[PDB]
Formats: structure tokens, C-alpha cells, sequence
């Protein structure tokens, strides 16, 4: 019976909020970053917008986060890859319009996969280029040379839920959707069939 | 200031536009003890009369 | 005192530093306009002196900002880490340097070497120590761990590095400059400044007490000298020293500005004019 | 007998005497009236309601239509529409029809969506700006306490729809006191065809 | 005592329940108000304490809710069991709930098996055996006659039905579990709470005293708990529990707000709100 | 009984609470204004008695505070990882003290040491051991694991930590004070307070059934002096002791509302007076 | 469990099924009505479910229905002789006949003759006696004390009175056919309906205890076979047999109306049908 | 039989049973308004047989019901990946209760205990075992695994857990109570119900082989009983007991109603009234 037609109440999102008492305090703080230019995004040069993605493994969810710079990580073993990564940064980007910005407590999706690692290759490595972006380097690496069930199926390893579950729970809330469509991903349903997959450009 | 007092009334606020935040303006709240008015004085009868 | 120390400190602690000044001139305002009456001076206070307004606190009673008091002691002492550190480093807003740390070196913190050779008494601003066995000239006997500052008075069998009788480095190290036989006695006395300030300990022992009711298990009743020792070692590793004067700052400023609206007598200067 | 006793104020006593004076005042009831304003000064208005309340409370038995009002408010409770009154309104931006009452309407405003963030009355919406509102519906359905004055169009498939304006976009978004609603009705003329949401939408 | 409970015991005291509950409300309703000057607070209360609407009571002052409450009482309780056509009573199965029971069981009331095998000593909360002589495993030793209801602590040598610490039923029975020879002694406690409402007992007795006085041939001053028993003794079998808690309610409210009346103190909470 | 304490838990039992409160006061609010007449105490109740106005009830009958009381309970105690979004909980800036606890400690928990040295009994409102050897005086015989606070009555041949009858620590150890030989016997009674509620307990029995049935393989029927033990045992140790406390309230209070909700009856303080 | 039946019963009985039949009704009606969304099937059942147009109970809610049936059922079989125009309920002798039992006999009730000339053992729907000692033909062995009626099968080493397989009397009795030596047995099998309705026995299950928890004192829980012997066994001894139906209907109908209410399942036939 | 039961099987069930009860209602209708006319039944059903307002249903004849119950049941019973895209299991939040079962547990499913001491043999409503060595008193000799509840009709040499002549839990343990050497025999007979629905034994039989033809790698023709064993033994363990009726009822639901589509006959009480 466990199911919501809530976006930020799914299973692979977790919630965070500071300590009770502290709430006042992480406001200014907040209010600091945005004074300093603290904010990836997936247009802005990617030289600018690799400087500023951290991940950081949460032990806890009474912690402090800003919503256009904080992306989770769990405490693991496992290493993630160039394209896991730009999946995982894809999805959190198009899954915060959804954000609740009235409340106080933040939701974020949480990356199975070490991502610091790869982080730093690709920092180590970027020149000051004008026209190259977080969405050229995605549709360069993930749409132009994977199949559409292959990187739904690395984006499925990548939070906790299986392929089947993303597939079901899609049809529920249409946020997803919305969200999984702006990632150029068509979901198509026949009957007695499994569903495909296939990207945008092809459809 | 305004929308944190609390009295018997529920004061809203309209949330101010981002660009209208800044602009300045002067509210001058006087500053001064009330307290060595309401001393024992030799004329407090006259007080209570008029 | 177990306690932990973000790399957000600095920033908290100019705020609350802001904070503890404000109320001090507001109490010292109220206080050189009281004229004895009716109403009490506590009540006096209680009207008209804590209504302070500021960037972020909006609180017209010392209720209000005994609990932004609270508040910011709690985010920057006790919780355990605001936010990934490259968010911190990259703040561009800048903070004022406190004053100037006022309080005596009396009891000096020192540690023998590992040897066990020498036995170590403390005096007033005095360190000396005896030999059990025969030891080398040239060689450490003591090296200080708490910072001091100042000037270098009644050495005797040792020798400390000093120009015209004021020290050059923060932590002296006392080496031997004679040799010596067992049994005998090396002494250092010093004129110093330690970390910390000197005035308003008063409020500072009621203060803590007010601060540890409420944080019980990390914080406890204690010494100034102890609590600014702990806090000082406490402090995280990387960290310039202009920052970690305004988080010592804030660290002591709190308890006095907490036993100072118990107790409605004056403040302190390095409180007061920040 | 519970509150507002021999305790009451003196200033609670012009609200007592008002029907007590405006029983006087009809007819056939003038001797008592007469004789009750002349001597005041002898017997006062307080004893004589003290005594007419001793009067009813031994026994005087009361007008039966107490009784039915008390048998009736039972009556309004259970059904809402007869009397033209709704308990609450959810306003949404994505509808899900209950598809129970597709046996019986083509199309209905009857929804299933469970509320979000609850609001007490019409007015506390109508006094906020539009960005709060425009989260508030992002968010997810949002729900309006308050009863509301509303009435139902039970109409055929050939009609055309009267026109509602539920929200009026103004300035604000702000509701209407009144809320009239349509519903088209599925007869066995028409009922294994299927009808667009164009018009209703 | 003497008394006799009639079939209709339930209406009258949920009419006596009820204006009981009145006039505490309407004796706190004064005492908030009172101007505290020449007058003392009991011509006050005299003088405005009295009920105006209920059907039954036929003075505005205190007498008469006192002359009200002695023929509830009479008519319910007593040898009479004459019918308060005067009081109206319109549905005899209408019964508001009365509160729940707060009276803790200290003096728990147990039967021997009338063997003349153990020998019954008392305590706070718990009961102790002493076998006079040998006695098996599995057979009784103990049973309450007074209904209690709650937990069990400390069960020694001895079995009760328990779930989770709390008795099983109302009326639990005592049986040894081991063969136990040469004069032991088992102990079973029982943090539980018996029939009655504990607040307010110095109203009881007070009030007790005034109601014997009138009817001096069927009630004498005693303690509530033996009041309780004997009232809950002299229950017809032919009644539920949903009744029969209606008829102790009125049994001990109607000496409570006997001796509230006298001393004008405050009122239970049980009173309060029923 | 298996539960896992989620770490929003305080957020979600403030809401919990206040809709008990809520309940709890539209009940006695119904209850004093019911006049005897032709529908029953509970057909008024259920029509009139459910209109809260408040976020997240779905309904405006006992049904749907019911359903907000599972949906509440299971998201803040369960094993079920639901967050209620239809509530205000998302919202919440500050929460509100809960009532102190007024629970009598007659079965104190204690904990013996690994050694076999003492055999431990219980009495009403006390603990006793018996030695097996020769013990010094001056070591822990007995020490409670549960919280407790209170003074201290009729101590024997054991030393605890106290000054003027009142006991210094909430977590008392109990240590010989004079060198005894093996079978000595010591004592050490207490007139104290266990964390939780002494009053409403038929109502807590009767609701810990009613949500025991939906929860089968969750929760089981027990005493509210167990219950309320594994969930102190339960609570995660990097909580606040104002936390604990406002999780503890609504952790009693939900059953106490369930079986409220069945018997109409009053409530008790610590529920309405929230 | 002990309880009076009164001779108006029936006057009750035509009531009280009528209510149970329009209770389940409305519940059928309302049951085909929902559509899986927000709100719980309990809090639509309570909102726009348990309306009903019946005169003399004045409830459209869930509860009231539920106490109509606590107050009939008590005036019908528990309180004792009671005239029905007291609570209401017009006594009229023009009632409608209930419908026919439908309870399948399986533990047919017998009563072996004194002497112990035989031994009774039970089977699924025969009863097997073994002869201890030599029996002649032509005297009882087993009678049937609760009344049966159907076919007889499998009839061996004894003789009933029978036409066409069909049993000529409600209370058949067992004669010995040829007279048996050396303990030999004798079965009798019968497919035969007894007093009672076999639809419905889980919602009788809850019914029972629901009712028991309040007439405590009068009902326990126990099979639905051993409460239709107990409710028979106590009727007057002067009523006819249309009486003694519309009774014994009422009698089982109230627990499982009861139960039904609880989990909103569906309702049996012999209930809804009448 | 393998089958895989999915997470949205109570979703699937509860638009299942739905769609089931529709169509069964249709029929009863066409039944009564056929005028024995010119046209066949089969015929004049086939022209009206279909559901109006129903969506996802594609054809209005019987075979867009046949196509729909298809789906479903794929769905839910035999392949996780499909998921039907048209019904409306988007609001799915609650499920309404299916009606309580009603099938007669005449075999009843039990498993001995590893030892071998034991003979099962079978009989029409009770179980009795030999015992092949002497088995001590107080012992389990079996126990059941297919759930039951009602009555008992007769233990010899046996006891189990039962109050007032009904079962305590669901599976009872059937446990020696004598010490009984020499290859006895212990009999325990059972007025219980088993997991399932009686009526309709026939329509079941010609639809599962309908609905096996299909699926011929998953189902295979089979009695009604274990058709209900296997699907029980198949539901996941971690799942509410409310769920798992409902996904029973479909399971038995969809081929009743695909052997009623061909039968023109009535429907089960059990269908019809969902």
C-alpha cells in the first residue's frame, strides 16, 4: 500500500532537515552562498560548474543543504563511471523544479555510487571553453553511445530502486515522468508486452 | 519588525518583491524612561483631580 | 567539555560577537538612565533592554536573545558539520578583528619529554623543575603548548630564545644551558599574555552554568583557564590565525553575556567594544 | 442551569429582559403589562424574572418546535446537498476522476486526489498573492475548509454547458461564493458512446 | 450498614451525577470571582451559589441542591424505593459514562479457600501466605472478591494469568506453582487500582458524617474504602458494569459534594468532569 | 514488540499530540453540554464531536482521527518508512514542551553486576538483595538502568548519592556502606517518579488492544510499565532529553486516545492539558 | 451464562431483526457505491452510509444503530419481564414469521437413558454408542434433547421412526432393532438441519465478544452451537412455536449484526431477507 | 503450477472483483427481461452482456469482459512485468473489504511432526493418527498449515487451545494429553472454514480450464481446494492479512465468472455481492 502520487515522497528520494533549533541560523548561511556565485547548473560553462560540485556522504539526515548545490552520496565501496555520473547529475538537475521551497525540509535523491572519483578526473582535466555545458557533455557521452535500455538500466543501479520498480513507479506520479522526458526518455505501453525503451532524437 | 510582534492581532504582510527589499526609509521610535514621572509627589492630588 | 568545531565558526562567531556588543551598550544605556523607584532595576531591564534589532535576529525580550544566544552557540560549537568545507572557503563577505587578548599567563601549560627524567611544580607565572638523574646541557626540558606572548624575567640554569627581554617565538621550548648534577632546580618566570581575557570572570562562572543546564552533555561547569585551554585544542587544524581569534571571542564572549543579563552590572571592554 | 446563573453581571440583564418586554408588547397581554410598569419601583423587573424563571422551571413544559429543530439539524447533517451547501472544495491543476459515478454521469467534478496543505477558510487564499498560490498548486491539490453556498446542473449530452466561473483570474485568484457545478447526465439514448472533455475543460 | 438498591438505582444517579457536577462547577464559577473583602467567602457563596434552571430543585439557594441531593439519595440507596416523580425522567436506558475509577487498591480484599491451610497477613499493596501445612502444586490459595484492574509486580511462589505484566481478568485467583513444604511464604503484589475515585477524601468524611446524621438508622460514619465495599456488595446480580458504575459514581459523589458544601474548598476532578 | 524510532520522530509527535490534545477537548466540550434527552451520549458525539479544524484529517468523523491517529503512529514508531505528506510536519519551525511525567515508580527497574555476588526481589516501592559472599564496602550492589527522579525514604546498610533527602543524579547507583558478612540484607525505598503517565491507564489498556489488532505482527497487548520501558530502551542515544520527552507523550498518549475514543469518558490531564 | 427471558420477547425480537435487516441493507447499498480513493471504506461507511427510515430510533449514525440493538437486546432477554410500550416499541401480536433455520447439524445433542447400560462417543453428524453389558430390543439407548429435523442415513443395528427417509418427529429416539452381546456398537448418521443458521459464524465470532465485553456479568464468549442450546433452553415454557422462532432469530442476528458492523464485509441472507 | 505474484496484486484484485460483480449483475438482468422469444438466451445475452461505464474495457460485447479479465489476471498472477494501462489503478490508495469466506474445511491440510511416530489417514471433517511407538503425554503430534476457524466437534485423547467450544488460533496444535502406548489412536474432528468460497464449485470447474488452456506453462486444471493451497503458499509472507482476501477473492473470482460467461446460469452470492 506503500505508494504516493508525491514526487519528493518516493522511495529513492530522502528527506533532510538541520536540528530544530538551528533552523534560523542555516538560513543565513544559505543566504551567504547565494551572495558568492554557489550554484551548479547544466547550462552554464562547464568549466565554472565542475568547480562547484562536491557530493558528500550523508551519515545522517539532520544536515544543512542548499538546493541548487547539494547533491548525497551513501557511505559505500563501489566506484561510479563517466556516464553513471552524468545520469545521476541529469537526474538531480531536472528533478528540482519539483522542489518544495515553502517547507522547511529539503528532498534529495541519493547516489548508490562513489562519485568523487570521477568528479576529479573530469576537474583535472577542463579547459575554459565558451559553448561546452553539463547537457552537451551528457548528450555527448550518454545519449550518442548507449542504447536507451542500457542507461535506463545504469540510472536504475545508480539509486536504489530495480528497473522494474522506476518503470512502475512512473506511471503513478507524473513528475516522473515529466522529469525522465526532459532526460530524453520515451516510455512506450502495448499490451501483454514489456515496456522499451527509446531515447527522444529516435521518436 | 512588524510581522514578529506578538499581541492579540495576526499581522499579515504581503512578501515584499525582490527588487522592492532594499529601498530605505526612516521610522524614528523614541528612546526615553517613562518611569520618573509616577514618583510621590506634593501636587499628585492635583493630578488625580484634573 | 566534548564538543566539536565546524569551518563555518568564523562566520557564526562575527554575528554573535555583534549580537553579545549590542546588548552589553544597550544594558550599559539603561543602566546610566535608571532613576530609582517604584519599579525595580531588573524590571527596568526586563521593559526596555533587550529589544535589539538586527540583520537575521527580531527579538524584543532577553528571552529572545538569551535564545539566539543559544542558537548560534549550538550551531558553532556543538554541531558536528554544517556543510561541505569548499562552500565555506569560497565566501567572499569579510569579518573585524577582535581585540587583543588581555588575560595573565599564571598557570602555564607545559609537558615533559617522554624520558621522565625531570618533576614538574608550578608557581604564578613560574615554571620549575628538578632533576632525578644527570642529565646534558643543550637539551629540552619543557616546551609550551598553550600560546603566550610577553617578556622573560628570573631564568636561572636555562636558557630561552629572547632580543631585549621579550620572546620570539609563541611556544618557548627551555632547554638546559649548564650541565647539571641530579637534585637540582631549573626555573623560568615569564610576564606573558595567554589566550583569553582577564576581565569580567564573575560573570563568566554563571555563565557557564547557564550554558551547561541546557547542553548538558557536552558542556560542564569548569575553570575559565580550562574552558579556553579546551577550546583552543578543540579547534579544527587548518585555520588562520585571524579566524580562530573571532571563534575564541565568541567562545568566551557567550558565557560572560549570559551571567551578565543574570546579573545587571556592567560589562566588560573586550565585550563591549568589539 | 450551566453558565451566566445568579453569578451574571447587571450588564447581562438587557439581553434577558428584551423578550421577556417583547412578550408584553402583544396583544392580550396588556393588564399584566400595565400593572408590571406602573408599580416598578414596588416590585423590580429582577424579581419579576426571577420569579417567572422559578415559574418555568417547575414543569412549565416547552413549545414542541424545540424538539423538532433538534430532530431536524440530524436530518441536515446527513445529506449536505439537499439544502445547497458543500463541506469543502479541493482546487487542482491535475484532476483524477472517481470512476464509480462514470456508471451513472459522462462526466462529473467529483474527484478522488488526496489534499495537500489544507486551508482554513475562502478568504485566507483570496488574500494572498499569486506566487504563494502558484506553489501551493504546484505542490500538490490544495483544499478549502470552508462551507460554501453551492449549487448542482444536472444537464442531457444534446444541451450546451452554462458557463461557471469558478476562479476568477483577475488580479488574484480568487474564488467564488457560490460554485455552481455541471453534471451531464447518461441516459439509454446515449450511453455506449463516449463524450469528449472539450466543452468541460 | 443496611440499603437497598432498586431496579432503577441507574436513572436517579445519573440525575444526582449531574447536579452534583453543577454545583462544583458552579462553586469554582464563584470562587473565581470572589472580591476577597468584608464578607466572608461563605455568605458569598450563600448568597450566590445556588442553580435557577434544573427541573426538581425548587430554591435559588444552596439548601436547596443539599434538600435535592438527600431525596436522590434516599430514593436510590435507602429502604424506600419510592419513584422522584418531581425530578423528570424521561428514558431509564439513557446513561452518560461516568469516569473511570482512580482509587489505587492498597487494602486489596481477598477469601481464604476454607481449608484452614494459610494464614492471610496484609501489607501496602500485596498479600502474604504462610502454609500451615503441606500443599501441592497446582490448587488455590487465594481469590479476590473486590474486582481490581492494573499489573503485577513481584510474583513469588505463586501463578496469576498475565499478558505482558497486566492481569488477564478482573478477578484474579492466586495458585501455587511449586511443591512448597514446611511453612513458606509466598507474596503477590499488584500495582492496580480498585473501585472508587482516590481525589478528594477529606470530603468524604466530612461528608459522610452529614448524611448519617439524617439518616442515622441506615448509614454510620466510616472509611471510603470500607463504604465502597459494602455499597458494591449490596449490588443487585442482575446488573452490568455500565450501570453499576453509574450507581458507585452517585454513591461516592453524593458525600463529596455533601462535605464540599461545608468546607468550601475546591472540587475533584471525577466530580468536575462528568 | 520490534519498533524502529525514525529521526523525525519528535516533528511527527508534535502534530500526534496536538491532535489528541484537540480530540480530547471537543469530547469533554461535547460531554458537558449534553442534556438529557432522545438520542443517546454517543449519537451526539459522533455527529458533532469529529468537525476539527485542523491539517491532514480527511474526515469530519471519530473515523477519520482514527485513521490520522494509525497513519501518525505507524510513520513515527513503525517499521514502516511512510512519511505522512498530508500533515503539517514538513512545516514545523518549533515544537512545544510536553507535560512533566506523573508516573508512580513502584517496580524500578535495576541491573545486577556480572559478579553473583546478590539475589534481587521487589517490593511496592522498593528493591532489596541478599549477599551470597563477603563484600567491602564502598562498590555497586545495584544499580536502576531506567530514569528515575525523586527522594529517597528508609535506607539501610547502603550509602546514595543525595543532599537534603533529595536524590543528586536521575540514574542512582546504590553502594554498600559498612563491611557486612554473606546473607546481610539491604533496602532502599524511594518516593520517586518513572518516565511516564499514572492516570488513564483502562483507557490504555483498552486502546493498546484496538491498535494491536491492526499491527499484529508489530505490537502485542502488554502493561503500560513495559510498553513504556522498550520504548525508552528504543530511543536512539543522540536525543535531547526535550526530544525524548515530546516522542514519550505522543507515544502514550495514541493509545490512550484510541480507547478514549470507544469509552466515552473524560480524559486525563497530561492529554487534554497539552 | 446465565439470563431471563421475558414472555414480550417477541414483541422485542420483530424489532430488532427488522433494524438488523435494515442496517445491512443499507450497508449493501452503500457498499457498492464506493470507488478506491482517499478516504477509508469506515470513514465512508460512516459518513454517507447508516441512514435509515425506521420510526422509534432516532439514530443515522453507525453508533446509534449500535446501541438501538445494545437496548433491545438487554430488554429482550436480560432484564427480565418488561412491558415493551415502556421503551417505546409498540406490542403489537401481528408480527411476520422469520425465515426457516438453515444451521447444519453436526453435533447433534443426545441424553443417554440411567443405568449406564451404554457409552456415548460423537462423529461429524452420527453418534456411536458401545453396549457394556447385553441389551433386548425394544428400549431407548439415546433422545434427543435439542430439536432436529432432516433425513436419516446409515441407520445399522437399530430403528427410528421414519416414513419415505424422512424422520416423523422433531425429537427423534433410538430404539434397539435386535438385541447385541459382546459390546458391539450401534451408529446412527442423520442429514438434518438444527435450530440456528450456519451463515455468517466469522462475523458471529466478534459479535459475541463485542456484546459480552458489555454485559459482562450475563454473556461470555463461546461457540455459536453452545449460545443457540443456552438461548433454547431458557425460553417460557408456555409460547408457542411461531414465538420461539422470531426469538431465537433476533437472539443470533444481534451478534452478528454486531460483528458485521465492526469489519463491513457482507451480510447473510437469513438476515438480510427478512 | 508456478506463479509470481506481484507488489499491486491487492490493485489488481480490487478492479478485479469490481469488474467480476459488473458483469455477474448483467446477467441476473438479462435473465429477468428475456420474453422467451424468437432469439436463443446465448444470442440476446451476447447483444446486451456488456458494461456501461466502465473503463478499460474496449469491446461492448462479452469478449471485451473476457479480454479484461485476461489482463487482469496476467497481471497479477503470472508476470511481473505487464502492468494494464487503462483501468483505473492509478487511484488505488484503499480497498474495500471482499466478503468473508465461506468454503467448509472437510480436508484439512496438516503436517507431522519429523519423529515418524505418527499415521496420517484422512477422513470427511476430522483427522486421526496411529501412533507407531509409545509417544509421552504433552507433546505436538500435528498441526495445521492451511488456516482454519470455528468450532470443535469432538477431541478424544487430545486437547487443543479452545474457549467456550470455539478455536483460539488458526492453526491449532493438536497435543497429546494421556500417555498412550501400543499403536492407539487420537481423532480431532473440526466445524471450521477454510480459506476459500463453497458455491460455484461447478462454474470454477469449467473456468479453469478455460483459463489453463491459455496459460498452459503456469496453470493447470485442478479442484477448487488445492487451486486455494498452492495460491495461499504462494502469497508473500510480509503482507497485510486484508490484502491477501482480497487477492484470494480474485483468484477465485476470475474463473468463476469466465465458467459463468459460457453457463448461462446465476452467480455466487459471494460474486455478485462484492
Amino acid at each position: 500500500m506503500n505508494w504516493s502520487k508525491a514526487i519528493n515522497f518516493q522511495p529513492f528520494m530522502l528527506e533532510t532537515r538541520p536540528p530544530l533549533t538551528t533552523i534560523p541560523i542555516m538560513d543565513q548561511l544559505v543566504e551567504i552562498g547565494e551572495r558568492s556565485n554557489q550554484k551548479w547548473s547544466m547550462t552554464d560553462r562547464l568549466f565554472f560548474a565542475i568547480r562547484k560540485i562536491n557530493p558528500i556522504f550523508v551519515t545522517s539526515s539532520q544536515i544543512p543543504s542548499k538546493f541548487d548545490y547539494t547533491i548525497l552520496q551513501m557511505p559505500t565501496q563501489l566506484i561510479a563511471s563517466l556516464k553513471e555520473t552524468l545520469l545521476f547529475l541529469a537526474f538531480s538537475y531536472y528533478l528540482r523544479e519539483y522542489q518544495d521551497k515553502v517547507g522547511q525540509m529539503k528532498f534529495y535523491p541519493v547516489a548508490m555510487k562513489n562519485m568523487i572519483p570521477i568528479v576529479n578526473y573530469l576537474k583535472d582535466r577542463v579547459h575554459n571553453n565558451f559553448d561546452t555545458t553539463l547537457e552537451q557533455a551528457y548528450r555527448q557521452n550518454v545519449v550518442h553511445t548507449l542504447s536507451a535500455s542500457d542507461a535506463f538500466d545504469l540510472l536504475s543501479g545508480m539509486i536504489a530502486t530495480t528497473r522494474l520498480d522506476l518503470i512502475q513507479r512512473t506511471r503513478i506520479c507524473p513528475e516522473l515522468l515529466n522529469v525522465l522526458n526532459k532526460m530524453s526518455f520515451i516510455l512506450i505501453y502495448a499490451p501483454n508486452r514489456p515496456s522499451i525503451l527509446s531515447w527522444k532524437n529516435q521518436s | 519588525r512588524i510581522t514578529e510582534m506578538v499581541n492579540d492581532r495576526r499581522i499579515m504582510i504581503q512578501k515584499l518583491t525582490l527588487a522592492e527589499k532594499p529601498q530605505v526609509m526612516r521610522h524614528v521610535t523614541t528612546e526615553i524612561n517613562n518611569d520618573l514621572f509616577f514618583k510621590m509627589s506634593p501636587v499628585a492630588q492635583l493630578y488625580i483631580y484634573h | 567539555m566534548n564538543l566539536e568545531i565546524n569551518n563555518f565558526a568564523p562566520a557564526i562567531s562575527s554575528i554573535g560577537s555583534q549580537l553579545c556588543s549590542l546588548s552589553a551598550q544597550k544594558l550599559l544605556t539603561c543602566r546610566k538612565q535608571y532613576g530609582n523607584g517604584a519599579k525595580s532595576f531588573e524590571e527596568f531591564y526586563a521593559e526596555i533592554g533587550g529589544i535589539i534589532g538586527m540583520m537575521g535576529i527580531n527579538s524584543q525580550t532577553p528571552s529572545g536573545i538569551r535564545e539566539a544566544i543559544y542558537r548560534l552557540y549550538q550551531s558553532a560549537f556543538l554541531f558536528g558539520d554544517i556543510f561541505p568545507e569548499s562552500f565555506g572557503i569560497q565566501n567572499t563577505q569579510n569579518i573585524k578583528p577582535p581585540p587583543g587578548f588581555t588575560a595573565p599567563a599564571k598557570k602555564l601549560e607545559v609537558v615533559l619529554p617522554q624520558g621522565g627524567a625531570f618533576d614538574l611544580i608550578y608557581n604564578n607565572g613560574e615554571i620549575r623543575v628538578t632533576t632525578t638523574r644527570n642529565v646534558q646541557a643543550g637539551d629540552l626540558v619543557c616546551t609550551v603548548t598553550f600560546p603566550i606572548q610577553g617578556s622573560v624575567i628570573a631564568t636561572r640554569n636555562c636558557h630561552v630564545n629572547e632580543i631585549g627581554g621579550q620572546l620570539t617565538t609563541t611556544r618557548p621550548e627551555i632547554i638546559a644551558s649548564v650541565p647539571m648534577p641530579a637534585r637540582t632546580v631549573i626555573v623560568a618566570s615569564f610576564d606573558a599574555i595567554e589566550i583569553g581575557y582577564g576581565e569580567g570572570d564573575d560573570l563568566f562562572a554563571i555563565g557557564i552554568a547557564i550554558l551547561s543546564n541546557r547542553f548538558n552533555g557536552q558542556i560542564t561547569p569548569m575553570s575559565r583557564h580550562n574552558y579556553m585551554t579546551q577550546m583552543f585544542a578543540n579547534l579544527p587544524a587548518n585555520m588562520s590565525e585571524r579566524d580562530s581569534s573571532a571563534v575564541l571571542h565568541f567562545a568566551q564572549a557567550a558565557p560572560v553575556v549570559l551571567g551578565m543579563m543574570e546579573r545587571l552590572t556592567g560589562a566588560p571592554k573586550w565585550v563591549l567594544d568589539y | 442551569p450551566t453558565r451566566y446563573g445568579t453569578s451574571e453581571s447587571i450588564d447581562k440583564f438587557k439581553i434577558a429582559w428584551e423578550n421577556v418586554e417583547s412578550v408584553l408588547n402583544m396583544e392580550g397581554n396588556d393588564f399584566v403589562k400595565t400593572i408590571m410598569y406602573a408599580y416598578e419601583d414596588n416590585f423590580p423587573k429582577k424579581d419579576f424574572y426571577m420569579m417567572l424563571k422559578q415559574i418555568a422551571s417547575d414543569g412549565q413544559g416547552a413549545h414542541p418546535i424545540a424538539a423538532a429543530i433538534d430532530q431536524l439539524r440530524t436530518i441536515v447533517y446527513r445529506e449536505p446537498e439537499r439544502f445547497g451547501y458543500i463541506d469543502s472544495v479541493i482546487l487542482t491543476h491535475n484532476p483524477d476522476v472517481d470512476t464509480a459515478y462514470n456508471r451513472f454521469f459522462h462526466l462529473h467534478p467529483i474527484v478522488t486526489n488526496q489534499p495537500s496543505n489544507t486551508i482554513k477558510n475562502a478568504q485566507l487564499w483570496n488574500e494572498m498573492r499569486l506566487e504563494q498560490q502558484v506553489e501551493h498548486i504546484k505542490a500538490g491539490p490544495v483544499r478549502i475548509i470552508g462551507p460554501f453556498h453551492v449549487t448542482y446542473n444536472y444537464l442531457s449530452e444534446e444541451e450546451d454547458m452554462p458557463a461557471t466561473s469558478h476562479i476568477i483570474m483577475k488580479d488574484n485568484m480568487i474564488l467564488n461564493d457560490h460554485l455552481t457545478f455541471n453534471f451531464v447526465k447518461r441516459e439509454r439514448r446515449n450511453n455506449k458512446k463516449r463524450v469528449s472533455s472539450f466543452r468541460y475543460k
